[PDB]
DNA sequence: CTAGTTGATCTCATATCAGGAGAAGGAGCAGAGCG
DNA sequence: CGCTCTGCTCCTTCTCCCATCCTCTCGATGGCTATGAGATCAACTAG
């Protein structure tokens, strides 16, 4: 379950930088190998890879 | 009539058209059939690949072999250019079939899926395109079709693909493909070939890569320990073996003295970056932006994108007489007004191509800006103008010179007008570029032809030549034989952003033959 | 009606040290039935 | 007479917890993840 944006607000700085938060930055690497291991399982890769 | 084994006449005036090697293909698909298994049909493209699969169908109505009283409702997907040239050709070498076209232009003028039904009930032959397959996997895939022929079937090459999946959710045995290139860049391509027309042979993907695309892909690199060379060498050699019966691939070699083809040439320049455009190159490659993908932090499609338009054209920036698209400002138009200067008092017909669309606008403009006579064709130029294109270019003269973007310009098309080709722009898929060249020395070509490659030395561009090169390599250590030199020139790493201008058996012929593999 | 044009809009292809306390598990082992 | 099934010890992980509230300053970090060709389709635009 990734949270709703009211748990990981994206506070604007000063200027117009909006900085995300922890869990934002988590989940993204979440996402990130969650797709990278859904295509290593669908494409060709090792066995170690995959683990 | 010509016969074959069980049932198979094919009408002797139909036969006698065929050449040699043609009716060999004709005897190959219906051994196939008799298996009940699908092939590829490689032969190299210009060898009236196509005529073959309207030879077999032909003859297998004829001989109305016994579900189905010969040759029951047959689907066609080729890419959208060729599909009346398709029409064409069934019409003309056998009049009786009904082929549909299945698109906007078509013929029918109603819903599709009445059309659908409407061969499938009658047993015509559907033609179609890649995308509405795609689209309609759920109609297409309710009417018990006979045989579903691909052409240029290597678009099929994703096994993720939407089209791929569409594809393979057909459920008859009778599967071809007809591919001049069933192999482009990786192995991965050919298991997702194999597993269209034959979905078990190869084992899964997960395994094929395992034991046959590591191995074979690791004995190409210049590092490589010679063991790892040998196992290469097996593993193509046992990939070949197991593809053979089911792949059909007649190079021009083994037909050239039995075809007569005119003389072909592969000439390669080294193009040398202008001034401007080595300022541009130089610059961007020292750019921030090239550091920061060196780094990792963000796509390197980007900068590849860059690098490939800085040799291609000073179109990052813009600089009377200096007006965007100018052929002065880049070194490799200069090569091209040379050479089409010379060709042009030559009185030859020439066919340029581009891997690029835009690009294809800027020598269009060029192209005004001489008095060359041409004619381009492209993505956006409209389908149903697209087969009347080839045709009036090919009809007559006067049309010079035939700018090209390569995926429309390659993929089926006969281009025999043109004499003179010159490859402008490289691309990562070797096979982009050699069925391009391949437009123009097929059969019906009665005149010499050249390829010239330009390619801008030390630059992005020579490093994707070496890429394509390499893949080249490995389909050749798989298709045409295992014994390929290995790729020693470079070790292809991702330093391809730098500037670096010029200047029965009898159980023991069974133990022999495993001895020998095992000992490698 | 019919080509032609034009947005969207999708798909596909390209690359490599001054904590402490308590609770839970495991290991070693004495010993007691007991078959 | 060896096998089991306790159940005691001892160690060893292993986890958790560490007053309230309030004021100020100061330093760091605060990113996109791209491109283009071809095909469909539906909107117009002209004829």
């Amino acid at each position: 379950p990734v949270p709703p944006l009211s748990v990981r607000p994206a506070v604007v700085m000063q200027g117009s930088a909006r900085n995300q938060d922890d869990l934002t930055h988590k989940l993204a690497d979440i996402v990130k190998i969650n797709n990278q291991l859904r295509r290593n399982e669908q494409n060709g890769a090792a066995a170690h890879v995959i683990a | 009539d010509a016969e074959f084994d069980e049932g198979f006449k094919v009408p002797g005036f139909l036969f006698k058209k065929l050449f040699k090697y043609q009716q060999t293909g004709v005897r190959w698909l219906w051994e196939l059939h008799c298996q009940q298994a699908g092939g590829i049909l490689g032969d190299e493209m210009g060898l009236g690949r196509t005529i073959q699969i309207i030879a077999f169908l032909a003859g297998l109505s004829y001989s109305k072999i016994r579900r189905f009283e010969g040759l029951g409702p047959t689907v066609i997907v080729c890419p959208t250019t060729v599909m009346h040239q398709w029409v064409k050709e069934f019409h003309t070498w056998w009049p009786p079939f009904r082929v549909a076209i299945l698109h906007e232009t078509g013929s029918y003028t109603h819903k599709k899926e009445k059309l659908i039904r409407d061969v499938a009930h009658c047993h015509g032959i559907l033609i179609t395109s890649y995308s509405y397959i795609r689209l309609m996997q759920d109609d297409i895939s309710r009417y018990d079709w006979h045989y579903v022929i691909l052409d240029e079937g290597h678009k099929i090459r994703n096994p993720n693909a939407a089209v791929t999946l569409a594809c393979k959710q057909f459920r008859t045995p009778h599967r071809i493909i007809l591919s001049g290139s069933p192999m482009q860049n990786n192995l991965r391509e050919l298991w997702s070939l194999f597993d269209f027309i034959f979905p078990g042979k190869l084992g899964t993907l997960p395994v094929f890569m395992e034991q046959f695309s590591v191995p074979i892909t690791m004995g190409g690199y210049s590092n490589a320990s010679p063991v790892q060379v040998k196992t290469a060498y097996k593993c193509a050699c046992v990939l070949r073996d197991t593809i053979n019966p089911y792949l059909l691939r007649r190079m021009k070699s083994d037909v050239k003295m039995s075809l007569s083809l005119p003389d072909k040439n592969e000439q390669v320049l080294f193009c040398r970056l202008t001034d401007e455009q080595h300022k541009v190159y130089q610059n961007f490659v020292d750019s921030k932006e090239v550091y920061r993908i060196l780094n990792g932090e963000m796509q390197i499609f980007s900068g590849l994108i860059a690098l490939r338009k800085i040799c291609n054209h000073p179109d990052l920036f813009s600089g009377e007489e200096d007006q965007f698209g100018y052929w002065k400002r880049s070194g490799k138009m200069i090569v091209v007004e040379s050479l089409l200067k010379i060709w042009h008092k030559q009185g030859q017909r020439v066919l340029l191509f581009s891997q690029s669309r835009q690009m294809l606008d800027i020598l269009e403009v060029f192209l005004r800006a001489q008095k060359y006579t041409y004619l381009k064709m492209d993505g956006t130029t409209t389908i149903a103008s697209r087969q009347p294109l080839i045709t009036r270019y090919n009809e007559d003269t006067s049309i010079f010179v035939f700018l090209l973007t390569t995926r429309v310009g390659g993929l089926g098309v006969n281009l025999t007008g043109a004499n003179r080709v010159v490859i402008y722009d490289p691309d990562w898929n070797p096979s982009t570029d050699t069925q391009a060249r391949e437009r123009a020395w097929r059969i019906g070509q009665k005149k010499q032809v050249t390829v010239y490659r330009l390619l801008t030395a030390g630059t992005i561009e020579e490093k994707i030549y070496h890429r394509q090169i390499f893949k080249q390599f490995l389909t050749n250590r798989v298709l045409k034989d295992p014994k390929q030199r290995r790729f020693f020139k470079s070790n292809d790493l991702y330093e391809l952003f730098t500037l670096t201008s010029p200047d029965p058996l009898a159980s023991s012929s069974l133990l022999a033959k495993m001895r020998a593999r095992n000992h490698l």
